């Protein structure tokens, strides 16, 4: 057969850098914004359930063994008058699983005394660090028949095993007279992949991100009582070629 | 003689194309998972077309491949009840007068004739490009009506009927197409064109010079045997 | 020390790109590989299952109903049962299957289906069915007279309560096209129709609507390339809980 | 023969990185703008017969078996007073052709989950990715010779195989409160290419790049009549040597 | 880690370079090469087919009339029936040619050309010409006397209706330059006249306005060297339904 099988192998088709994050936090004096905003920092629980493209193409497997290769793209703009954009440096600390995150920009967790901080500008290219296999199983549950606890209390379907961590990210310099919109980009690519136990894929939209909830839409295609949108009878040719 | 099948041509010098005698697909090349069928001899022979007067204000003539022949014979009849089509053609295109008369016929095979219409932006529709076996008549030959030129045209494969030397034409054409097969109702592989470059000139009594245009469709092979379209 | 220059492209980032990149966790030893029952090392081996078809894809055919075909005894000769479209690139039965589903997130795909279609009638049940894959070009067979020069087969339900329908691989081109176009030359299949050979027959006791399950698989020749995002599942807004990983 | 015919192969004629693509596009508040104005996007289906050096190039030939080499040459200018110009990133998604092409610059097809998406900026060297040999058949079909689909109103020339895809470019950075003019230069390079059946070099002018469609120019030289410009007689040498 | 320093050059996009770089669809498996009839390697095999001169590039040859030049009976002995200018690089009838339209993407030229004169005349028809190529440095002549003086072929009607004049390589240099100047010593070629050596005689019932189609190839010695646009072709907005490759 000449005809290559090399594209549909699992470790080229779920190594994409798919978009997993995207924050566009402002970058101000945050001596009067509230609590839920971000004060020139961001926390992010890394998970690939936020983005659908990514999500179903892991959820096509029960069991997956990759290592994550995140590359943060940062980038600004500029809340009247135009100033030129900052070249701004930024720290991207991982934080592990349930570990202290920063509670301030300019906190002393941020030291990175154990954690892995990566130190990366806007101008600079995207900052990329290799986080490995991270599980203390041998496979990523990405469905997780079960709970986490011991007491009946526990959250379904979310293992805490399966997720990688948090990534911390921050903005290094302090805040300027001036406000800007920093977004950032987080892209995962997963590499070196091992994929268990294959699914049907998901065809209902996604609801949330730590549950397999559905509702459909509302008619078909992609509905609850119809995936496949609707045709006039099973003798009807939708797309015939009429001459 | 060019004996193919029952049709024979004796003959007193041809054209393979691009030096590539039409044979079968070999199987290194082939797609189609079944045997494509080879009607050996019901459809390798020559198909002799609607004679054209060659006249004084002729501009040309095109004849697309197979366009020419989906309703001809064995061999209309294996394109419409098949979906794909594989052959080479043995064009030979034969005008002879006397010795009395002059002329220049550039019977040039074009390979992928995709033409245009001049002074529109709208491209030509499809009862302008698959005329069938009538073929069509050139509208400026001079530019091959696709904006190119005849003077270059002798890229293509293509010889010449000079009725000072020669009357007749035999250009033998391979498969030319990026896919092995194609579905042949809606695709033109090549066009035999036919141009008045020096045009029919004598000092006689006018006869009828006509041009008779025998196709031979060598090398058919077919595949996706269903009901016919006609 | 080494005179370099910088190349068009330096510092872009291409998604699809296979370059190693600085650990964040240096010397960390990683969970030892354990034999995990059913790997996959190529999706090829998810398409190759055979997956229902939704050819009963109408309206009043709420939820399950539109898995089964329900054939009925018919006192006329010779009438269509079902027909397919066969764009597993495009929307219809063979969307929500393994051979669709994965296959959309590809553009160019090759290779011979593999259609089976289970009868899930009483023991009593007997009758003949055929299974006309027709090759494009032409419109959809609607009698039995024009399907019957296409590829077919002829199935009894004797014991055979399942068939394999080879749809082969007949293409000009090598790989076909999607290009929002079930008509082009490029991405259409070609249509698979299914007539009552003879009837069905049934007793008193047995129930006369009796249904047939439709599978598709693919080939071992089946292949699949230019990945591309899938059509299928989409995003508008932010899924619930999603600022949650943030908080 | 001392004198080298190396620089009329069809690998050094064709490998030229001509133009193919070029749109200044604003970018800036489109809240405002209309549904034709580029609302900080654009998508480009990849045509080589858009310009016409690189066109008539690959129109010597029938068939063309190249692998493309697009390199993406971004550009800014700034629409009374002026700023210092911006260090814009840009995604440039491929899509393959008649995929789902975005609607929005922050519309979620832009997460490129399975997409090659590359990811740039004005200040860096300009983006440079190999399209590989994209078609279906065994070669381009730079003159098709026939119609796309199986029903008569499909558009002749025009096989939808020879269509590379679609290279959608946007910016990734947020509004910013002056606009700027963008614009995008896409060069493409044919690379490894296989050129067969040579066809008569094109003497008319293009009208459109949907089909070969020929006015001429009014007068000659390269007019419909006339192609070679005029001279007195046919014994009448124009650049003759008097003294 | 490795001492680097950005040469000048760093970070430019030279359009004729040849570096690789990264490829968007990794492991993407290209569809297999079939055997297409007639493959160019190189340019000059375009350029050694022969393909029509347009001589009678005059007014009143509207269309098809350029490329044939029509010789007739002459009372008078020895005259001129047609020259041509040899520079292949400009416009003339050179232009529109193989050897002409190709050589306009370079800049200098090598090597031998070969016209090909094809007499249109009737069988019946008799006569003989010379095909009088003459170096350059002088004027075009304008008797027979004066150009039977440099390369010349004689050429019967007889079964013969076609010729092979070589114009010989004759130059100073090792190629030629376009430099907008025809006249130059660098670029001029020289002039191909054609005399009735004899003349045109027809019987009464031959058409007496023969006609003359002539080609010009290119020989095996032929070169071609600094590539540039081509000046036949020209652009001076974007063309019609160029905005709907955008839409």
């Amino acid at each position: 057969n000449q005809h290559g099988v090399s594209e549909t192998l699992v470790e080229n088709f779920l190594s994409r850098a798919a978009l997993v994050s995207k924050r566009s936090f402002e970058y101000k004096d945050h001596t009067s914004s509230t609590a839920r905003a971000d004060k020139n920092f961001f926390k992010w629980t890394i998970n690939t359930r936020s983005f659908v493209q990514l999500r179903r193409k892991l959820e096509l497997f029960t069991y997956l063994r990759f290592d994550a290769e995140i590359t943060i793209l940062t980038t600004v703009a500029v809340n009247n008058t135009y100033v030129g954009l900052p070249d701004l440096t930024l720290q991207a600390m991982f934080v592990p699983t349930g570990a202290l995150t920063p509670e301030k920009q300019d906190s002393f967790h941020w030291q990175s005394g154990s954690n892995a901080s990566v130190f990366f500008k806007i101008s600079d290219p995207p900052a990329r660090i290799t986080i490995p296999f991270m599980c203390i199983n041998s496979a990523y549950s990405v469905f997780y028949d079960g709970f986490a606890g011991f007491e009946k209390n526990g959250l379904y379907g979310i293992n805490p095993a399966d997720t990688i961590g948090n990534l911390c990210v921050r903005i290094v310099n302090e805040h300027q007279p001036v406000g800007f919109t920093v977004t950032v980009r987080v892209y995962m690519k997963p590499k070196h992949i091992k994929a268990w136990a294959p699914r049907p894929p998901r065809t209902l939209p996604y609801m949330s991100i730590a549950n397999a909830n559905y509702k459909g839409k509302e008619r078909a295609p992609n509905a609850l009582s119809a995936i496949i949108g609707n045709r006039d009878s099973v003798k009807t040719m939708p797309h015939n070629i009429v001459n | 003689q060019l004996k193919l099948g029952n049709s024979a041509i004796v003959t007193q010098n041809y054209c393979c194309a691009y030096g590539e005698w039409p044979n079968y697909l070999p199987d290194h090349e082939a797609v189609a998972i079944d045997k494509p069928t080879q009607p050996e001899t019901a459809t390798d022979r020559f198909y002799t077309l609607k004679s054209v007067k060659w006249e004084t204000g002729s501009t040309g003539w095109w004849w697309k491949l197979p366009d020419a022949l989906n309703n001809i014979g064995m061999f209309g009849q294996n394109v419409q009840h098949h979906y794909l089509y594989r052959s080479g053609f043995l064009i030979h295109v034969q005008c002879n007068a006397t010795k009395f008369h002059q002329g220049a016929l550039l019977v040039v095979a074009i390979p992928e004739h995709q033409r245009g219409a001049h002074n529109t932006n709208t491209s030509p529709g499809f009862d302008d490009i698959m005329k069938g076996e009538e073929g069509g008549t050139f509208n400026h030959p001079y530019v091959l009506d696709d904006g190119t030129s005849l003077a270059c045209a002798t890229i293509f494969p293509h010889q010449w009927i000079n009725l000072r030397t020669n009357n007749s034409a035999t250009i033998v054409l391979p498969w030319m197409n990026a896919a092995p097969m194609d579905f042949p109702l809606r695709h033109n592989q090549w066009t035999l064109a036919i141009i008045p470059v020096v045009p029919l000139g004598t000092r006689t009594t006018s006869s009828m010079v006509p041009i008779t245009v025998s196709i031979a469709p060598m090398c058919c092979e077919f595949n996706g045997l269903r009901h016919a379209i006609t | 020390g080494v005179p370099t220059y910088l190349l068009p492209g330096s510092g872009q980032f291409l998604t699809t790109d296979d370059h190693s990149s600085a650990p964040a966790l240096p010397c960390f030893n990683p969970t030892p590989e354990m034999h995990i029952p059913g790997q996959v090392r190529n999706m090829l081996e998810v398409v190759q299952v055979e997956s229902m078809m939704e050819i009963n894809n109408t309206e009043s055919a709420v939820g399950m109903e539109r898995l089964k075909v329900d054939i009925s005894a018919l006192t006329d000769v010779d009438q269509l049962l079902f027909n397919i479209p066969l764009d597993i690139q495009l929307d219809g039965p063979l969307r929500n299957t393994l051979v669709g589903n994965i296959s959309r997130y590809y553009t160019h795909w090759s290779g011979s289906l593999e259609m089976t279609f289970m009868f899930c009638g009483s023991f009593m049940a007997a009758g003949k069915l055929i299974l006309c894959y027709t090759p494009p070009g032409g419109s959809c067979p609607t009698t039995r007279e024009t399907a019957m020069l296409g590829t077919h087969i002829v199935w009894d339900f004797g014991l055979q309560s399942s068939v394999t329908l080879i749809i082969p691989w007949i293409s000009g081109s090598h790989y076909r096209m999607f290009n929002n176009d079930a008509k082009s030359t490029n991405a259409n299949v070609g249509y698979v129709t299914c007539f009552m050979q003879t009837n069905l027959i049934v007793p008193s006791e047995s129930s006369d609507t009796c249904s047939l399950i439709g599978f598709i698989a693919a080939k071992d020749d089946f292949s699949l390339r230019l990945m591309r995002d899938s059509p299928d599942i989409g995003q508008l807004d932010h899924l619930h809980a999603a600022e949650a990983a943030y908080q």
